[PDB]
């Protein structure tokens, strides 16, 4: 009929790949972000915010690459390409870290985009949408470690470098600064992401495994009609099974599913919750009691009061090379030694 | 017909599995495979060949294959030098040359050659029930293998010599002359306990041991192919056991991985029959070297090995054991239950010889000390040197360390594939390795649990 | 005072394992 | 100790003495069949 | 040197699919 | 009629609820001695000389500890690799004090879970599955046995094992960063793509037959009301679920098959386990992980740095602090 | 010595065993498991040639 | 008829093995 | 290399890559009928 | 000598090129064993003859 009628009938004709609504986000906002950290990663240095050369022009592998944070003096900023901190001027802009704040600012959208995708192609083929509350979790985490994180602690400089390596100086950086260890918000994290890995696990080595009898020869992938009003599986059968080895055992196959779906989205969601609270530096560190006993009882030494007198060596060696705009210099005598070790 | 999937019912990634029934096809499989583990053996022999060098230690070099014609004592002399390069490539050459005849007759039996052996051999066939067969095969490989012992008896006993690292002076290559064959001493290893102190068949420390458990193992092989040629199985094992063609295999997979495991606490931990002149030091060797050698640099300056109380209140250079014995200290207070011939000379009734330490340290065991706390296994995958916090100065990893790992993870998998077996086979001869039957279902005839 | 706070939570945990594995409803058929 | 000792060997090797004797006892026909 | 390396293990390796090029053309049942 | 034949045939029952089979008498005494060892050293424990360094630590609650900082403190590193049981200690005041119950427990619990696992062939054997839930069940089984019996066995000590408590596994876990450096180490990155795969997949799988429930049920009771137990239905429309992934990303990256899914599901995080769990078994060796330092190097022939070498400066701090009071000699760890 | 004990680490004996005392008890419960399983022998299956097995 | 698929993925794996080759010759002893 | 062999050291060192070729050719003649 | 060690050497890599390049295209040809036999035949006894030849010819290599 009018406008907003063949702008319907296209971005909804099918082809291979599936353009929408939504997809017209998606695909412009998105391929940037992959395009950026591979440039970072290969052409652009880091040499002047961080004084780390980590680029594959300077000699660096594919471990050791990242398209690296600004510096602490570009405080919070956007950094576009114009503007006050680069003008403009393209090869200034690189040198000064735009580029991260480029992919992970322009990413941050492409989850967006991804998300009512997948929101999307849920209302046009009539199905419940519960994959697109599932993809919700992974942006939880994304927000909280790359954009609430630098917020509110002093810096774009203290936020995960896009890269592997770096990811890796992330995690230092939260286990000898912050001890992150000890939140049981990590520990609800944990036990959502490895309890999912273990289900998992679970499920595919059950499902195939109490299967039906169909085919002729050993081989039973040959045996599926993709088309069947059957089943594949003997539900009674693995129900019997885990019921006598392990106790208690499902029966509701639904309940299983969807117990696949709230497992993980539990451990992340609770996950970035404590990475909220940490950047706030509500840390989990040191409690109140044992400290007090310990400096009075000096013979006490749980692996609690070994693993604090350990993040202090982390803290007082990494720093002094980790962070150069504090600008100082520890004296030997001043690191912890440990009597020569 | 033969190599296709919907008539034999198995996929392309699972083709191995159709010369279950193909007797002929199976034994060219093995023998091509017999003709690869022999062109291996050959060509990283003549590789170590054409890389190595003699002025340097040869666990400086990264070489596994060597030394073990070393330790057999093929042109070596005394102190662990190498003098001669020709029976290493002597034995690169005649492995290389070997491995065409086994490939050739890989091929043949693979291409060529008859399917099923059964109908016009009566000797070679087999069929996977045939008890008395499969006892009689059985037979044959454990008579190969009594022969193979006695080979390495008589090298040891009449031609030439094994090298031994407990000769004085330095490791020296002798000629075995009494073997021990006490079987009250010999049938102690296999029963001792396999913790620490004690430990297992790798706690062997004579050579004599080693010779007179192989005339053992070379009676005991011949007598159980001549038992086994002329039996056959029992009725207490014609039920106890799965009597099919995938089932042998599963036996097999769990031995070999145990062989596995044994191979590499072997590798790790002795120094007898793999000395350490020729693979390095070990594990604990590393630390009782660092510990000497700091102690022998402290003790000619002027401070007392005895009196020199460490930083809690312990000895800084010698202590005790838990068992009342002097040893040193630090953290090789894990490691006292080292024997190495460096050592063992300052060594007395109670331990470390005060009197021995103060006045019998040898140069060479000087020189020893010296260099295995520079050369201790401390690798890294990009094969660099020390701990993780070094940087680049030695391209160093020790071969005791690719051994032991290597032979660990091609153990455990084994073990896997015996559990996939094992299984499998049993499944298999029961009848429903395809699955459960939709008609006649073993759970809704049972009772509920509720 | 506090380690029987401790205990008591770790042996109802315990508790309400067993009467999950014994006291459960029957898994029942059609 | 030892009256400990005792006791630890006797249960020990009369569970794995049950493990292979149970394991000789007509083991595969247990099974649903054929 | 490499510059021999080289060519001998291209002629090694190309040993290895030049006979499945073979059968495949003139009618082997590969 | 016999007795041994009733024995025999009340243990190979199937009606009990509990299933015991031939491996459930090692399984079931083992773990029940181990368990009933961890529930009385966690709460009343001495405190243990862990160093060998006349340095006694506490590790159980009535002594000032927690849940999460409660412990079971490994045997001491002058015991070594010594099989050390109750009878051959002078008391229960000495085997508390040198390491005893993680000796007891760790020996324990290994035999219970490799029984376990033959437990989980033997039922599946005796109702007539196919039996490869104990080839899954391998993978854990190969991580509790790379850090409890592989890793002492490398390093010559059962010092080194991993504390049986919240507090010292991290503990276990930092200082093995720092001896072995575990992140620059290609298994260790195939176990983490094991387990982050292994989550996404989970989820998956469970948003996609999820979002295909055939309806059964009305809009106010429950959702779980729509399948009745035991049926022969396919409660959910896979080809439509396998259209909407096909949509979604890709037609040639299909798995329509239900069972190629399954398997997909079976092996991915499985052998994500294994490759841990032989670079565990690696490491334990003193097989070091990767080694970066001083890469970058300018034309004149100064030292640049990476994030290797901010990495090195983390182990540094680690490696100059852990075991404060033993080490004298400069390496060797 | 100060105090009492087994002194058995280190030692290398067969299974451990210290005392023949020590040493009857592996017999003696193998020998009685052995006699109850060949007593309940009786009713299992044994045969000629019917083999479990393909 | 055309060149085959199989044998287009022979050479597509060859060329892959010489640049992973060269990748790792140029890891070993290049910058 | 001890003696007069000393000119075969560049064919030498392709030697022990050689055991592992036969995978891929056996992927490759299974590739050959195109998975049938 | 040298050059005699040499040159049957160099004929022992290019005779092992010739079986291992025509002998699986004889064997897996569905009439290759009955074409080319004497040709295999010959091939395997030139094989072996320069085998012996180089490893004669190494004791009188001094
Ligand atoms: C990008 C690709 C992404 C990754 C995809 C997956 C990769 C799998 C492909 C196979 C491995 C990569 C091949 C190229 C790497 C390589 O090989 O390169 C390695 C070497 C080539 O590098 C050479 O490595 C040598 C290593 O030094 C050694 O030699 C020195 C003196 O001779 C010292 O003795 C030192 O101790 C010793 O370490 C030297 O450093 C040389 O200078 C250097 O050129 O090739 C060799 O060795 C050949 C390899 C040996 C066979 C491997 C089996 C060995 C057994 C271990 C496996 C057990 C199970 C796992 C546990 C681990
Ligand atoms: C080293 C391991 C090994 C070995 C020994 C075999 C051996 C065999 N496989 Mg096999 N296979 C393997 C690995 C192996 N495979 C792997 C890894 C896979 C998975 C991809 C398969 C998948 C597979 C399938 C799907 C099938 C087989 C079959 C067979 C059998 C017949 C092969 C055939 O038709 O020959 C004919 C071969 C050709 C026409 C190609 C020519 C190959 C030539 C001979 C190579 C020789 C090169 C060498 C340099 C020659 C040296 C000569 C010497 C004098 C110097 C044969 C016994 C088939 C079977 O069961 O038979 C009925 C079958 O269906 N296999
Ligand atoms: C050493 C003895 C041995 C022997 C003789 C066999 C023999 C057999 N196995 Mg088996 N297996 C073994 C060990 C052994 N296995 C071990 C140790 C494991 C544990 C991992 C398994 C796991 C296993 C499974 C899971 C299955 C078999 C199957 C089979 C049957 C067909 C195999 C086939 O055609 O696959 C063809 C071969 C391939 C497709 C090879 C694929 C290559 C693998 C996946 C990785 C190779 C890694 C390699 C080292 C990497 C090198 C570097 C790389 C860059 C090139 C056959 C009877 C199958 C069957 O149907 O049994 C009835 C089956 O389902 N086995
Ligand atoms: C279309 C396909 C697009 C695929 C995107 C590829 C992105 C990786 C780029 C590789 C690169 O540029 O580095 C290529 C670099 C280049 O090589 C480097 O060059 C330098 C020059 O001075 C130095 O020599 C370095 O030492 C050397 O490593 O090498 C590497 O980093 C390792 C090789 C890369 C291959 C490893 C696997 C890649 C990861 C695959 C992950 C798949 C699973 C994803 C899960 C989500
Ligand atoms: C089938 C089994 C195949 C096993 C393959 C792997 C073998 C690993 C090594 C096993 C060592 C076997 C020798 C026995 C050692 C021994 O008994 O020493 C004796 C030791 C301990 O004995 C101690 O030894 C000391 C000597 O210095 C002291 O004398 C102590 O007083 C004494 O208690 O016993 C054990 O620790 C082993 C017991 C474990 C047995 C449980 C097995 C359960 C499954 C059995 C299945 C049937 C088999
Ligand atoms: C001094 C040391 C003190 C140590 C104390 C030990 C405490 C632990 C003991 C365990 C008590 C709980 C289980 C008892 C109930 C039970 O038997 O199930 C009830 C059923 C009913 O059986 C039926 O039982 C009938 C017998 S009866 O009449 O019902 O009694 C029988 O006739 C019938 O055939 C059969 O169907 O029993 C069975 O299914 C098998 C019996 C054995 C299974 C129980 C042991 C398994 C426990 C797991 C151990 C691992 C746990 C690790 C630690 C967390
Ligand atoms: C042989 C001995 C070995 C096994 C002994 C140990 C058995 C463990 C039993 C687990 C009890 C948990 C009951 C869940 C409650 C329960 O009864 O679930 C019952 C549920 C039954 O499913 P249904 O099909 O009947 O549900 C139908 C629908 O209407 C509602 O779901 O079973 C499961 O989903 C299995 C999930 C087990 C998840 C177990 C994870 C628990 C982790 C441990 C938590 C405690 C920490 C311990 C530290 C102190
Ligand atoms: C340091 C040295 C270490 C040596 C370790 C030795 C390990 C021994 C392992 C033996 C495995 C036996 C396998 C089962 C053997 C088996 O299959 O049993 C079955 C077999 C008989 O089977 P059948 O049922 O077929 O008998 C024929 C008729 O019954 C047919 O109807 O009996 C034997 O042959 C026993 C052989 C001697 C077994 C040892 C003697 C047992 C009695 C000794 C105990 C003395 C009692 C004293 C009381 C206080
Ligand atoms: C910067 C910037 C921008 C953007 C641009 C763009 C758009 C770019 C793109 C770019 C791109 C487009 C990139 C890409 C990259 C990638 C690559 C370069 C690849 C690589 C790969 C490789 C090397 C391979 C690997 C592997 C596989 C997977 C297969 C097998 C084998 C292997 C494993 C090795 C703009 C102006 C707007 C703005 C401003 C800033
Ligand atoms: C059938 C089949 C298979 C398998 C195959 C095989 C494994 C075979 C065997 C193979 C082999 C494995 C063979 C071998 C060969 C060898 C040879 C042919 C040799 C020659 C000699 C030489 C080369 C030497 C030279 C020289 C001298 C004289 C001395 C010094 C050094 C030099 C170098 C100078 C496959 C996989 C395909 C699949 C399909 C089926
Ligand atoms: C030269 C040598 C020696 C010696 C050696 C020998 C003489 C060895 C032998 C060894 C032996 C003599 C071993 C044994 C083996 C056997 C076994 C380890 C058995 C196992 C068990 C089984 C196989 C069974 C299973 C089951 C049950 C439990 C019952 C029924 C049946 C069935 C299958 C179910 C010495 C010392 C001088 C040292 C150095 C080296
Ligand atoms: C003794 C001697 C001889 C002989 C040698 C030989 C035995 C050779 C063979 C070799 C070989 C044996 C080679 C092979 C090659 C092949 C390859 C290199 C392949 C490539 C391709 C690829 C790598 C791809 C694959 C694929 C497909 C397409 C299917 C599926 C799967 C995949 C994707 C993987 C001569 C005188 C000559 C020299 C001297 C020494
Ligand atoms: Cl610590
Ligand atoms: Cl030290
Ligand atoms: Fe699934």
């Amino acid at each position: 009929r009018t406008w907003f009628d063949d702008a319907d009938d296209w971005l909804r004709q099918d082809r291979f790949v599936f353009v929408g609504w939504s997809g017209l986000l998606l695909f412009p906002c998105a391929y940037f972000a992959l395009g950026g950290w591979l440039t970072g990663t290969t052409f652009v240095t880091s040499w002047y915010t961080h004084g780390l050369a980590t680029s594959y022009l300077e000699g660096c592998n594919f471990l050791t690459a990242a398209v690296s944070t600004p510096a602490n003096s570009m405080a919070h900023s956007l950094l576009f390409v114009w503007g006050p901190e680069a003008q403009g001027d393209f090869t200034r802009w690189c040198q000064l870290g735009g580029l991260w704040a480029f992919v992970a600012l322009h990413g941050a959208f492409g989850l967006i985009g991804f998300m009512l995708r997948q929101f999307e192609i849920a209302r046009s083929v009539n199905l419940r949408p519960y994959n697109a509350i599932a993809f919700s979790a992974p942006i939880a985490v994304f927000v909280s470690v790359f954009l609430i994180y630098p917020l509110g602690q002093s810096g774009w400089f203290f936020a995960p470098s896009f890269g592997v390596a770096a990811i890796f100086r992330f995690i230092l950086f939260f286990q000898g600064f912050h001890n992150w260890t000890l939140n049981p918000f990590h520990m609800m994290g944990v036990a959502g992401v490895l309890g999912a890995a273990l289900l998992c696990a679970i499920h595919g080595a059950t499902v195939e495994n109490t299967l039906f009898e169909d085919g002729d020869g050993a081989n039973t992938f040959r045996a599926f009609n993709p088309t069947q009003a059957e089943e594949t599986y003997s539900m009674v059968t693995a129900n019997r099974f885990w019921s006598q080895i392990f106790g208690v055992a499902f029966s509701n196959k639904r309940w299983l599913h969807f117990f696949m779906l709230l497992v993980p989205v539990t451990g992340l969601w609770m996950s970035a919750i404590g990475v909220v609270g940490l950047a706030l530096n509500l840390r989990a560190y040191d409690f109140v009691s044992q400290e007090i006993r310990a400096a009075e009882d000096p013979e006490f030494e749980t692996f609690y009061t070994k693993n604090i007198l350990l993040n202090e060596g982390i803290r007082a060696w990494m720093a002094a090379q980790d962070q150069p705009h504090e600008r100082l210099v520890f004296p030997e005598e001043v690191l912890p030694r440990g009597n020569a070790l | 017909g033969g190599r296709d999937q919907e008539t034999t019912g198995f996929a392309w990634w699972s083709g191995n599995a159709r010369l279950i029934n193909l007797s002929g096809k199976l034994l060219g499989a093995h023998v091509a495979h017999a003709g690869l583990i022999v062109f291996w053996a050959g060509a990283m022999n003549l590789f170590e060949v054409s890389h190595f060098v003699p002025e340097k230690p040869m666990y400086e070099q990264g070489l596994i294959l060597l030394p073990h014609i070393a330790t057999l004592g093929y042109g070596v002399g005394p102190g662990g030098e190498i003098i001669d390069t020709f029976p290493y490539f002597v034995s690169g050459v005649l492995h290389l040359i070997s491995s065409a005849v086994l490939g050739f007759g890989g091929v043949y039996h693979s291409l060529i050659g008859p399917e099923t052996l059964e109908e016009s051999y009566p000797f070679f066939g087999y069929v996977w029930k045939d008890k008395n067969k499969m006892t009689n095969i059985l037979g044959y490989h454990l008579i190969m293998l009594g022969l193979g012992a006695w080979l390495l008896v008589w090298k040891a006993m009449y031609f030439g010599g094994v090298y031994d690292t407990w000769a004085p002076g330095g490791g020296d290559v002798r000629v075995i002359t009494n073997p021990t064959t006490n079987a009250a001493v010999i049938f102690g290893y296999l029963v001792k306990s396999p913790f620490g102190g004690d430990g297992w068949i790798c706690s062997v420390d004579n050579m004599e041991d080693i010779i007179g458990g192989h005339i053992w193992i070379g009676t005991l092989e011949i007598l159980g192919g001549i038992w086994h040629i002329y039996t056959t199985p029992w009725p207490w094992a014609r039920r106890a056991f799965v009597w099919s063609g995938e089932a042998y295999l599963s036996y097999s997979l769990g031995a070999i991985g145990v062989m596995g495991f044994i191979a590499c606490c072997m590798s790790w931990f002795n120094n007898t029959a793999y000395p350490s002149e020729f693979y390095g030091p070990t594990g604990p060797e590393a630390s009782q070297s660092q510990a000497f050698t700091f102690l022998v640099r402290d003790q000619r300056l002027g401070a007392n090995v005895a009196s020199a109380q460490g930083p809690t209140g312990l000895g800084k250079y010698l202590m005790r054991s838990p068992t009342g014995e002097i040893i040193f200290g630090g953290e090789t207070m894990r490691f006292w239950d080292f024997r190495g011939p460096w050592l063992e000379p300052l060594r007395g009734p109670n331990g470390l010889d005060l009197n021995k330490l103060k006045n019998d340290i040898q140069p060479w065991q000087e020189r020893r000390a010296a260099e295995y706390m520079t050369h201790a296994p401390l690798g890294s995958l990009n094969s660099v040197g020390g701990v993780a916090t070094e940087i680049n100065a030695v391209n160093f990893v020790s071969p005791r360390s690719w051994l032991a790992c290597s032979h660990f993870c091609l153990g455990f998998f084994f073990f896997i594939g015996h559990l996939w077996h094992a299984g499998r086979a049993r499944a298999a001869a029961a009848g429903f390795e395809k699955g459960i039957d939709r008609f006649d279902e073993p759970v809704l005839s049972m009772r509920p649990l509720d | 005072m506090e380690a029987l706070v401790y205990t008591f939570l770790l042996v109802g945990t315990l508790g309400i394992i067993f009467f999950s594995i014994f006291f459960r409803d029957p898994p029942r058929m059609i | 100790m030892l009256t400990l000792k005792i006791f630890v060997y006797t249960v020990v090797t009369f569970f794995v003495c049950l493990f292979i004797f149970g394991f000789l006892s007509n083991d595969p026909a247990r099974n649903p069949g054929k | 040197e490499l510059a021999l390396t080289l060519v001998s293990l291209v002629l090694v390796v190309s040993a290895g699919p030049l006979v499945v090029v073979l059968l495949s053309a003139r009618g082997g049942n590969l | 009629s016999s007795l041994w034949a009733r024995f025999c045939e009340w243990i190979t029952s199937t009606e009990n609820r509990l299933y015991i089979g031939w491996f459930g008498v090692i399984m079931i005494p083992c773990l029940l001695t181990a368990t009933s060892v961890f529930i009385i050293a966690f709460i009343a424990a001495p405190p243990v000389d862990i160093d060998g360094i006349r340095e006694p630590v506490s590790g159980s609650l009535l002594y000032g500890n927690n849940i999460i900082t409660g412990a079971v403190i490994p045997t001491s590193n002058a015991i070594g690799l010594h099989f050390y049981p109750i009878w051959e200690a002078a008391s229960l005041d000495e085997w508390l004090y040198n390491g005893g119950p993680y000796q007891l427990i760790v020996c324990h619990f290994l035999l219970g879970v490799y029984c376990y696992m033959g437990r989980e062939w033997e039922l599946s054997f005796r109702l007539g599955m196919r039996p490869w839930i104990a080839v899954a069940y391998s993978a854990p089984v190969a991580a509790a046995s790379a850090v409890f019996l592989v890793y002492p066995i490398g390093q010559g000590s059962f010092s080194d094992g991993m504390p049986l408590g919240i507090s010292g596994t991290f503990n276990f876990m930092i200082v093995f960063q720092a001896e072995h450096n575990i992140l620059m180490h290609p298994f260790h990155m195939l176990g983490v793509a094991g387990v982050f795969g292994g989550s996404l997949f989970s989820a998956m799988h469970g948003s996609l037959v999820t979002s295909s429930l055939i309806r059964e049920t009305t809009e106010n009771e429950s959702a779980n009301e729509g399948y009745r137990f035991g049926q022969e239905e396919e409660t959910y429309n896979i080809v439509a679920a396998h259209g909407y992934f096909g949509r979604l990303i890709f037609q040639y990256a299909s798995f329509n098959n239900s069972r190629s899914l399954h398997f997909f599901l079976a092996a991915w995080p499985v052998i994500g386990i294994w490759f841990t769990a032989l670079g565990l078994s690696t490491m334990a060796f003193n097989l070091n992980g990767f080694n970066f330092n001083q890469s970058v190097v300018d034309s004149q022939g100064r030292v640049l740095n990476t994030w290797a070498d901010i990495i090195n400066r983390a182990n540094l701090g680690m490696e100059v602090m852990h075991e404060r009071n033993a080490h004298n000699f400069p390496l060797d760890l | 010595l100060v105090d009492e004990r087994m002194n058995g680490d280190g030692t290398g004996r067969p299974f451990g065993v210290n005392d023949p005392v020590l040493g009857w008890v592996l017999l003696g419960v193998f020998g009685t498991m052995w006699a109850i399983w060949f007593i309940g022998q009786k009713d299992l299956g044994d045969f000629e040639d019917a083999d479990d097995g393909l | 008829g055309r060149i085959p698929l199989w044998l287009v993925g022979t050479e597509e794996g060859t060329l892959a093995i010489g640049a992973i080759s060269c990748f790792f010759y140029g890891f070993l002893c290049w910058f | 290399l001890p003696e007069a062999y000393a000119p075969f050291a560049p064919i030498v060192d392709v030697l022990p890559v050689i055991p592992v070729f036969f995978i891929l050719l056996a992927f490759v003649w299974q590739a050959a009928v195109s998975f049938r | 000598m040298t050059s005699i060690l040499q040159v049957a050497l160099l004929a022992l890599i290019f005779v092992s090129f010739a079986l291992v390049v025509g002998v699986p295209v004889v064997f897996a040809t569905p009439n290759g064993w009955t074409d080319n036999k004497g040709a295999v035949f010959s091939g395997l006894s030139l094989w072996l003859l320069l085998v012996f030849v180089v490893g004669i010819l190494n004791s009188f290599v001094v």
